[PDB]
């Protein structure tokens, strides 16, 4: 299955999304129990345009592994793309509970809070993000100005 | 005679002459690059005769006597993909790719076999 | 319809306003001591004693990152290059390697030529050159003329660049040729370095780049 | 005497292309049937 995953990634980086998906389904078939393979297959599917099937595969992945940071990250990104922020809120809440020391989680959590409209939550999370890391603070500064 | 009747698009008599050739050489000398040609040509006639089982058997036998043969593995992939034995088809095709990476038809064959397997 | 499309193809009286061009070749100012909005657009590293070479390397890397930070496509490796002459020490690879330490050097006639041949019609938008006045004063490029064309046959003058003190990346976007597109559409670009600073002989080229628009298992 | 090496049949490109094509319409057959 490592060769199948590599073929899928090699097809993915060149833009042949359908060929990459063809490789990823075989990689999943070889080893049904996986998380990163399922996430990559769902990403390929949403690249094709099948958002519902990608959601179903992601749900199967999270059911198989209830503790998977990357699967929840992709859940949140897809729900943000699909304007499903009502459940995306709890997805990022659980994610930031899982990872407390990563500034990227705070950034996305504060951004989602601002999109919902909780100004206090947005400013608190963005302040935490500036305190944790100044490397990506340029986007954080703009997020403050827009929220304020 | 079998090869030339094959080339003349008259397969039925080519098979009988090649069958006679196989039965003459069957008892003696399995090795020495003669029986190899006999089974390969006979298997080719079956694959062109549209009867596949004995062709697969003969190709398996000659493969047992000689493993480094890209054409043999390509023919095995052909015959296995003609039937629905996709796993043997892809295995023998990957073996052919391993023996010779730059095969023209083999790449398209692998693509088609993989697509059929995924859709299955 | 036939007559009107010919008129659109060949506007006789519509185009020519007065026919009073001045015809002198326009000159671009490259100095980095004056702060202006237009110069900041074309000069990236920012206006500033002479920095030490390690500071030059640092600011070289930061300029590369800043230029690549924006939404861009790099096609520097998607074209054929043929300089006027080598010197057998360093080909143009060290010019295109995005490394300050390594560089390309020509050796031959005084009007040095650098040829950029394209394979397909690519619309270049930002032209990037790195200069080092203090690090390479002997071989510093003092006078630059950038040409344009669809072929070696129809190469024509586009712009002038006079160098006084530029120790950093230089961004050169093109707007005079096409105001609507704000980019250049050619297949043939050649550069000339007819003279160097303090009456130099040869010329290096620290950096060069071309800009166009458009977790795992081991 | 020097016996000639017997000639060996070769798997041509044309017949394998014909078979791969036939397989493509073969898989294309039931995809609309499934729909």
């Amino acid at each position: 299955y490592n060769a199948y995953y590599g073929l899928g990634t090699s097809a993915m980086k060149l833009g042949q999304y359908e060929e990459a998906l063809l490789y990823f389904e075989k990689a999943r078939s070889i080893n049904p129990v996986n998380v990163v393979l399922i996430c990559c297959c769902g990403g390929s599917l949403e690249k094709l345009g099948y958002k519902e099937k990608a959601l179903q595969y992601y749900e199967l992945a999270c059911h198989l592994q209830p503790t998977s940071s990357l699967s929840k990250y992709k859940m949140g990104q897809l729900l943000y793309s699909m304007t499903r922020y009502n459940v995306a809120l709890q997805t990022f809440e659980e994610l930031v509970k899982l990872v407390p020391d990563d500034a990227t989680a705070h950034y996305l959590l504060g951004q989602t809070y601002r999109i919902v409209g909780r100004k206090k939550d947005a400013i608190k999370e963005l302040t935490v993000a500036m305190n944790l890391d100044p490397k990506g603070n340029q986007v954080i500064i703009d997020e403050l100005q827009k929220c304020h | 005679m079998g090869v030339m009747y094959f080339k003349k698009n008259e397969f039925v008599k080519a098979k009988k002459y090649l069958k006679k050739a196989l039965e003459v050489v069957k008892d003696l000398d399995p090795s020495s690059r003669t029986t190899i040609s006999i089974q390969l040509n006979l298997g080719h006639t079956y694959r062109k005769l549209n009867e596949n089982e004995i062709a697969i058997k003969c190709f398996r036998c000659v493969l047992e006597k000689n493993d480094k043969n890209s054409e043999i593995h390509c023919s095995l992939g052909y015959l296995y993909l003609k039937t629905k034995k996709l796993q043997k088809a892809i295995d023998h095709l990957h073996k052919s790719l391993y023996l010779k990476p730059n095969n023209s038809s083999a790449t398209a064959l692998l693509k088609n076999a993989l697509e059929l397997n995924v859709t299955l | 319809g036939i007559n009107k499309v010919l008129d659109h193809l060949a506007p006789s009286e519509l185009i020519k306003p007065v026919k009073s061009c001045h015809n002198k070749p326009s000159v671009l100012v490259l100095d980095d001591r004056i702060v202006d909005a237009a110069t900041k657009d074309l000069y990236v590293n920012g206006f500033q004693q002479n920095p030490t070479p390690e500071n030059l390397q640092h600011m070289f890397h930061q300029g590369i990152e800043i230029l690549d930070s924006a939404r861009m496509i790099n096609v520097t490796h998607l074209a054929l290059w043929k300089p006027s002459s080598f010197k057998l020490g360093n080909p143009v690879d060290f010019a295109l390697d995005d490394n300050y330490d390594t560089f390309w050097q020509s050796d031959g006639g005084q009007p040095h030529q650098l040829d950029i041949m394209f394979s397909k019609r690519m619309d270049i938008c930002v032209m990037a050159i790195f200069f080092s006045m203090i690090a390479d004063e002997s071989y510093a490029p003092s006078l630059v003329k950038v040409y344009a064309g669809h072929s070696p046959s129809d190469a024509r003058f586009y712009k002038m660049l006079e160098v006084r003190n530029v120790n950093g990346w230089v961004a050169l976007r093109f707007l005079d040729n096409r105001e609507d597109d704000q980019l250049l559409k050619c297949q043939f670009i050649r550069l000339l370095f007819p003279v160097n600073h303090e009456n130099g002989k040869d010329t290096h080229l620290r950096g060069i780049r071309l800009y166009v628009p458009s977790a795992i298992l081991r | 005497m020097i016996r000639r090496a017997p000639t060996t049949l070769q798997l041509s490109h044309d017949d394998v292309t014909s078979l791969i094509d036939d397989l493509n319409e073969q898989k294309l057959k039931q995809q609309l049937n499934i729909e």
